[PDB]
Formats: C-alpha cells, sequence, structure tokens
C-alpha cells in the first residue's frame, strides 16, 4: 500500500506544471493514460485512503488545470479530458469545490483556436449524456448552497450562446449539433418525470435567499450609500448603528470587490465611520508589516493623495488604542521585542507613509531608478519628533518586503481556495427554478435553429421538443413564456386573385412551404390539451381569431362548427364567402400545393381544435371575437363582408350557450349584434338571419326590455 | 460503470457505413444502469467490423484495438453479460482474418495472449483455437517482419500452447 502512494507520486512526477521540459509530450499523455486506468479500476473506495486522497485531490489538479488553457497541441487535451471526464463521473460526490474553477474557465475560453473548442465540447458532452439528472444533480448538491459560483445557470447559458448557426466564425461545422443534443436531452428528461403526476396535486428557501443575497450585493457594488440603507430593509442586519454594518463586512469579503469598500470608505461623511471599522481588527504581538500586510488584503489603496490622507489618519490612530504605554525601558540592545516602542498619534502617522512607498516605484516595472537601502534610513533622520528610529527597525522591515511583493493571477487566486478547506413531487419542486432562468433563452435559441434551418429531420425534431417546452410552461403558470412561444409560432405559420377544392395566394404560399405545416398543426395540438384558459393573453386571441377568419377568407374551413344551434332554430347552413369563377388561369404546379394545405387543415381538427374543448370557452375569447368583426363593406373586401357577419354572430352564439355566467356577459353581446345589424344596406338573406339569433339573445338575457322593445318598433 | 465504451466510441468517432454504426452504437447507449439486457454481440459489434475488412488505414485499427484492449482489461464483457460467449468468441474470430506499421500486429498479439490467458478463453470453440495458432505461427516463422515481434510471437505461442496442454488433464 505504500507502493501505491509512491507510484502515484511518480505518476504525479510524470505530469506537472514544473517538470515541463524534462519528459516529451508522449511520456504525459502516457501518463495521463495511467491515471485514468488507475481511476476506472478502483475509484469508489479510492476516497476511503487519506492520504491518497490527498494526492489525487489537490497536486494533481493542479496539472489537470494548469494544461488546458496553456496547452495549444490537439493529442495531450484529449487525454487531459479523458481523466477529467473520469474524476468528474466517478468522484463526483466529494471534490466539488475544485472542479467548480476548472468548469468556469473552461467556459471562460470556450465563450471568448477552431480545432481546440471543438474538442472541448466533443469531450466534455458526455457529462449531460451517461447523466441524463446531471444539470439537477449539480443544482442540488453545489448551487444550493449560499456560497459558491452558479455556474449550473451557466452552463446552460453558455451551450445556449454556442448552439446558434452565428457560432460559425467562433467555431468550425461540428459544434452545433454536438451541443444541441444535449439542450434538446434537457426538455425531453422532463416529460419523464411529467407522466406520474396531475396538475392540482403541485398547486428550496435557501435558494430564496441566495436571490435576495445576490441582488443585494449586485445593488451593494453598484450603489453602496443606497444599498446601506436597503439591506437594512431585508433584515440582515441588527441595526442603523455602524457596529453591525462593519460587522458584516469582514465576515463576507469574498464575494464583495475592494474597489468598493475603498470608494465606500474614501467619503469626507463617512470618516466617522474609521473610528469604528478598525476597532474591531487587532493586532497586538505582530510588526507594522504584517498588520499593514493583512491591511492591504482587505481593501484597495485609493489614488488621491488627499483622499489617502484619512485613510492613513484612522489606520495608524486604530493601532495606538489597541497597545497599552510601557516605553520606560528604551535601548538598542533588543532582539525583537515590540512593547518597548509606544509612540505617539503623530509617529505612527508619518511611520505609516514611508512603509507604503517601497512598493509602488522599486517592485513596480514602470518607473526604473531605485532608491537604495541607503536613502530610505537616510530619509528619516531627525523626522520621528527629534528622535531617531532604532536603525535595526528598518532593515527587519526591508527583508520582510523583498521576500515576497503585494498583489491586488493565476497561482495566487489558489491561495485563497484551500483555505476554506482546510480551516418524485420533491424533484418538482426542487425544479421550476431551473426553467425560470433560462427558458427565454432557450426558446430563442429553438427558434433560431428552426426558422434559421432547412432540413426537414432536424426541424421534426426541434418542433417536438419545443412542444415539450410549450407543456413544461403549461404546467406551471409562467404566463410569459407561453404566450411567447404560442405568440411566435402565429408569426410563423404564414398566415397572418381568381379562385376555384380552391386555389389562393394564401393558399398557395402554404402548400409551397414545409415550415407551415408543421406549425399550423403542432400549434393546434397544443390548443386541443389544456387545463385552463387564463393562461393566455389578448394578444394570442387576437392571433388565433386573425388565423380562423383568414382560413374563413378561402374555402379552407367549412362554417358548420355548430350544427345542433342550427337544427335547434331550422336554418339552413351559413351562406359560404363566394369565391370568382366555378368549373371543373391555374395549371400544373399551382394547384397540387394547394390541395395539400387542404388536406392539412383537415389533420389539425380545426372546428373541435380551440371551439370542440371546453377549456378555451371564456369570455376573452367572446370580447375579442366580436371586436374583430369587419362591420365595414369595401371593395376589397366585398367577397365576404356579407358571409363573415353572420359567421361571427352565429359562433358567438353557440360560444356564448356554453358559458354559464348568464347575467353579466349576454349584454356586451347583445349591444354589439344590434350595432351591427345596421350595416349599409346588406341583403335580404341577412337580414332575415340575423332577427332568429336576436330573439335568442332576448331569450338569454335577464331585464334587457329596451332592445326587445327597439327590436319591435 | 460501463460509460467506458461510449467514450471510447467518441474517442474513435474522429477519423477525419462504420460512422454510421458508431454513433447508432452511441445513442443505443445513451441507455444508464449498467449494460442490462442488451444482446452483447452488438454492443461491441461496430469494433470488429473496423479489424475485420481490408479497406481501412492502420491508425484507425490500432485504434480499435485499444478501445477492445480497454474493454477486456476493465472487463467490461462478464459473466452477467447476456451472451458474452458469443461476444468473446466473435472477437477471436475477427482477428484471425486480414487486417493492417508492426506495432498493430504486436497489439492484436497482445490481445490474442490476453484473450487466451483468461478464464472467457476457455469457452472459445475448439475449432477457433487452430485459427489462432496457425495466425500465431504464420507470424512467428515469416521472417518479412521485424524480429522483435518475432521474439513476441514466440513467446504468446509458449504461453498459449502451455494453456492449452495443461487443459489435457
Amino acid at each position: 500500500l505504500p507502493v501505491v502512494r509512491q507510484y502515484l507520486n511518480l505518476l504525479l512526477s510524470l505530469i506537472a506544471p514544473e517538470n515541463e521540459l524534462k519528459h516529451s509530450y508522449s511520456t504525459r499523455i502516457f501518463g495521463l493514460e495511467l491515471i485514468q486506468t488507475a481511476l476506472e479500476i478502483s475509484g469508489d473506495r479510492l476516497q476511503l485512503y487519506p492520504r491518497l486522497f490527498t494526492l489525487i485531490s489537490d497536486p494533481i489538479f493542479k496539472s489537470i488545470l494548469f494544461i488546458i488553457q496553456n496547452t495549444t497541441k490537439l493529442s495531450l487535451l484529449q487525454a487531459t479530458l479523458q481523466l477529467f471526464t473520469t474524476l468528474v463521473v466517478i468522484l463526483g460526490n466529494n471534490l466539488q469545490l475544485q472542479i467548480e474553477l476548472t468548469l468556469t474557465r473552461i467556459f471562460s475560453i470556450l465563450l471568448d483556436p477552431s480545432i481546440i473548442k471543438e474538442l472541448l465540447i466533443e469531450q466534455i458532452s458526455i457529462l449531460w449524456t451517461r447523466s441524463p439528472s446531471f444539470f439537477t444533480s449539480t443544482f442540488i448538491n453545489f448551487d444550493c448552497n449560499l456560497d459558491r459560483a452558479d455556474v449550473s445557470i451557466n452552463f446552460l447559458k453558455a451551450l445556449t450562446k454556442l448552439a446558434l448557426p452565428e457560432s460559425a466564425l467562433t467555431t468550425t461545422e461540428s459544434v452545433p449539433p454536438i451541443c444541441l443534443e444535449g439542450l434538446v436531452s434537457l426538455v425531453d428528461d422532463m416529460f419523464d418525470h411529467m407522466k406520474d403526476i396531475d396538475r392540482e396535486e403541485f398547486g428550496l428557501k435557501k435558494r430564496d435567499r441566495k436571490t435576495e443575497f445576490i441582488e443585494c450585493t449586485n445593488a451593494f457594488n453598484e450603489k453602496p450609500k443606497k444599498g446601506i440603507p436597503m439591506l437594512i430593509e431585508k433584515g440582515f442586519i441588527a441595526s442603523d448603528s455602524d457596529k453591525d454594518i462593519a460587522e458584516f463586512l469582514f465576515n463576507n469579503n469574498n464575494r464583495m470587490n475592494k474597489k468598493t469598500i475603498g470608494l465606500l470608505l474614501c467619503h469626507p461623511d463617512k470618516v466617522s465611520l474609521l473610528n469604528e471599522y478598525i476597532r474591531l481588527f487587532d493586532f497586538s504581538g505582530l510588526r507594522v508589516d504584517e498588520a499593514i500586510r493583512i491591511l492591504l488584503t482587505k481593501f484597495r489603496l485609493p489614488g488621491e493623495s488627499q483622499q489617502i490622507e484619512r485613510i492613513i489618519e484612522a489606520f495608524s490612530s486604530a493601532y495606538c488604542e489597541n497597545q497599552d504605554y510601557d516605553p520606560s525601558k528604551i535601548s538598542d540592545n533588543a532582539e525583537d521585542d515590540i512593547s518597548t516602542v509606544q509612540p505617539d498619534a503623530d509617529s505612527v502617522f508619518i511611520l505609516s507613509y514611508s512603509i507604503i512607498m517601497l512598493n509602488t516605484d522599486l517592485h513596480n516595472p514602470q518607473v526604473k531608478e531605485h532608491m537604495s537601502f541607503e536613502d530610505y534610513s537616510g530619509n528619516l533622520k531627525g523626522c520621528c519628533n527629534h528622535k531617531d528610529f532604532p536603525f535595526w527597525y528598518l532593515d527587519r522591515i526591508y527583508c520582510s518586503i523583498r521576500d515576497k511583493e503585494i498583489v491586488m493571477w493565476f497561482e495566487d487566486a489558489w491561495n485563497n481556495l484551500i483555505s476554506s478547506t482546510t480551516v418524485p413531487l420533491e424533484l418538482l419542486n426542487f425544479d421550476r427554478a431551473i426553467f425560470k432562468q433560462v427558458g427565454p433563452s432557450i426558446v430563442s435559441t429553438l427558434f433560431n435553429i428552426y426558422v434559421v434551418a432547412s432540413d426537414d429531420h432536424i426541424s421534426t425534431r426541434m418542433i417536438t421538443s419545443l412542444d415539450k417546452c410549450s407543456y413544461i410552461s403549461a404546467f406551471f403558470d409562467f404566463k410569459d413564456l407561453f404566450n411567447d412561444i404560442l405568440n411566435s409560432i402565429a408569426k410563423g405559420t404564414t398566415l397572418i386573385m381568381p379562385l376555384v377544392i380552391p386555389v389562393s395566394t394564401d393558399a398557395v404560399r402554404f402548400g409551397r412551404s414545409f415550415k407551415g405545416q408543421l406549425n399550423t398543426v403542432v400549434f393546434f395540438r397544443i390548443i386541443r390539451r389544456n387545463k385552463d384558459p387564463k393562461i393566455f393573453s389578448k394578444e394570442l386571441w387576437l392571433n388565433i381569431v386573425n388565423i380562423i377568419l383568414t382560413l374563413y377568407e378561402d374555402l379552407i374551413l367549412s362554417p358548420d362548427i355548430f350544427p345542433d344551434l342550427q337544427k335547434r332554430l331550422k336554418l339552413s347552413n351559413l351562406p359560404k364567402p363566394s369565391p370568382e369563377i366555378s368549373i371543373n388561369e391555374p395549371t400544373e404546379e399551382e394547384i397540387k400545393s394547394s390541395k395539400k394545405a387542404m388536406e392539412c387543415i383537415k389533420s389539425s381538427n380545426i372546428a373541435a381544435s380551440v371551439f370542440g374543448n371546453e377549456s378555451n370557452i371564456t369570455a376573452d375569447l367572446i370580447k375579442t371575437l366580436l371586436d374583430s368583426a369587419k362591420t365595414e363593406k369595401n371593395a376589397d373586401n366585398s367577397r365576404y363582408f356579407e358571409a363573415e357577419l353572420l359567421f361571427i354572430i352565429e359562433l358567438t352564439i353557440a360560444l356564448f350557450l356554453f358559458c354559464k355566467e348568464e347575467k353579466e356577459l349576454g349584454k356586451f353581446i347583445l349591444q354589439k349584434v344590434f350595432q351591427l345589424s345596421h350595416t349599409k344596406g346588406l341583403t335580404k338573406r341577412t337580414v332575415r338571419r340575423m332577427l332568429t339569433y336576436k330573439i335568442l339573445l332576448i331569450s338569454l338575457c335577464a331585464d334587457q326590455t329596451e332592445y326587445l322593445s327597439k327590436l319591435i318598433n | 460503470p460501463v460509460t467506458i465504451i461510449i467514450k471510447e466510441c467518441i474517442n474513435l468517432s474522429t477519423a477525419m457505413p462504420f460512422l454510421s454504426g458508431f454513433i447508432q452504437l452511441r445513442l443505443m447507449l445513451n441507455k444508464l444502469k449498467n449494460l442490462d439486457n442488451i444482446d452483447s454481440l452488438t454492443i461491441l459489434q461496430p469494433f470488429l467490423l473496423i479489424v475485420s475488412t481490408s479497406s481501412i488505414s492502420g491508425y484507425i485499427t490500432s485504434l480499435a484495438l485499444d478501445s477492445l484492449q480497454k474493454f477486456f482489461t476493465l472487463n467490461i464483457i462478464n459473466e452477467s453479460s447476456q451472451n458474452y460467449i458469443g461476444a468473446h468468441r466473435a472477437t477471436v474470430n475477427a482477428l484471425t482474418h486480414c487486417r493492417f506499421d508492426d506495432s498493430v500486429l504486436l497489439k492484436v498479439v497482445f490481445l490474442l495472449r490476453s484473450i487466451v490467458d483468461s478464464p472467457y478463453g476457455d469457452l472459445l470453440s475448439n475449432s477457433i483455437i487452430y485459427d489462432v495458432l496457425q495466425t500465431i505461427l504464420s507470424l512467428a516463422c515469416n521472417n518479412r517482419r521485424s524480429e522483435v515481434l518475432r521474439n513476441a510471437a514466440q513467446s504468446t505461442m509458449i504461453a498459449v500452447t502451455v494453456k492449452i496442454f495443461s487443459k489435457l488433464k
């Protein structure tokens, strides 16, 4: 078992950043394959041994990550991505913080050569494929915690940005199908978990708190002056007094930018806050340079000298109160004892300035001249109030400066990382946060691929997944996605001369285009199955009404939707819309397309689509369908003015007979019927037929007597 | 797990009638929860189609043979797998016919060693081991190849002779 540790240390020595030039790349790809095989043979039980677990966790992920961003060849990158994916699949339970950084850097390189991006996508693809619940599982395991990134949503956002045909310049032609496979697999996963559960039964508080926190962080970074009382508004703080607000800043400094705190503390009105900000920290038993280092880790230095003056004043004044006074044993023979020095406020104030100068000139590259060790000790001759500092004071600080510089790129970011570590119905409920933050993007990309592409096979899969998305939006009560889907499909159907089995401009445009066929079928396939009318909005009602009216414009839709009403009231069928010329010009390819359209509408069950099922029968449909009436003769629409009015009227009578609100809604439709009945000299049969409907409305309504009087008179 | 086969499928797909078979194989093995009832001749048949034919360059054949060796070494096919006997029959059967510079033949020889020496090699039909012995003897007797491959041939034939005559007990 020690042999295993020695062998894995040797494999670490094979592949690493430091041991780059010694061994060739054939050795490195071979070592990657070896580590892959070692993980594969036993990875479930590899976690138990901590001496080995540190070796496979901490220092080998360095070798993994360092040669994704920096490498340029393809062969090594293949094996490294193989090892990475196997590590994700096998050891996904633990090893959670380190993996997030490499996914973040993966998407960073992906979003911003050609073949390398294809290899990246093609290799990382298997995570969603072999684990269809990967997007959910990463959300449970990683997203729900308050801290860390939010790369679960960014995964789908990155796939969405990569999915379009617009990425020809960014990536080669193989990427879009590969990412679109997982993009469609996401929606296809949900129908597996829908069959069991009904709508009414359904009808992550930590995530709610995280959303509140992230919005507060965004506002606080945008404007701390308003953000502070806004932070009090959310109840995350004890009170307005500066003690609690100052306590908030130190604990959660990892997420906040340094510049925000720097500009917040710079203003003169908030200088009193510095009386209590530094009071929390206490550097007793530590030298001034270490305390200055911890201070510089917490915020960024300003640029203006006058602004810097008050900050240095507060910093220097804060140290004095921490330490008491025992200075009577001044001497130069001391060997690392601090308490003998107990300077005044001015002494620490002057001591602060000379310490910071070494970083921005000697270590800075722009300035070439160097002020030596001589002139630094030469500066303060008789500057600390008539008595000089001891000459062993500055040498220790200069030695402490010379070892390491302060940092306000890649290696240093790991330093904060390890310090964090070292020191069925329920799934649906935990769902509904995924779709809210990605749904518009997913439907936009699906529609973009559907409208740009031309192959039938891709488009059928697209429209089916589109219907899956529509069902998903229907199960919850989003009512912003669903209207977008149905409205854009309504635009996409392509229904917004001498005819004869008619032939028409809209008909021939329908038949010649395959795109409209699937849209018209699947659209009323959505309308067939529904469980509430309120999700529809006014615009979609206008769209479907315009669809049915445009179909009535030609002899496509047979207006015999309700034979029961006509058989009750004993009228013939409504008069057909009277086309031009009839015999059995067009020839060859004109008719053969259009007849197919005459087939396809019959496949939609258009009569029983929106009117058949009772779910869509509501006040909105009647109220807008009466608005749809033209009420105006024109030479352009003289073909069908006499018939559209009768069709609309009878269709509304049948619709109103179903609704049980038999008190209010009848008044509006009776009003519009009598307003419609007085058109300019409409023909005899129309006025003949309209009075039967008018008597029926008078029967339906209650206490509508004036209209009956006018009807008689 | 049994996710290794899909990974090798995407690895071999980068070759730029067989690519269609491999993509069908990937779409089929999207399925989870082990290989299960899969009729295990078909889980790896397109790999045998690569090595069996004689119209593909050596690089793809080497990749396919590496995939086969990976499957056997990790023991993807086991006693629990349906029709494992037929699959391990077919994999030795295909290698005897035409193939393919010399490293490909050594890979075939090493895989033959590993298959025959293991327990599953006992399940091969007695009409097949003669073909394997004929192939290895043709490699060993011929001198046009490199000498080190001939020595590898010598060692494998000694090993499989010991394994065969041990069964005579």
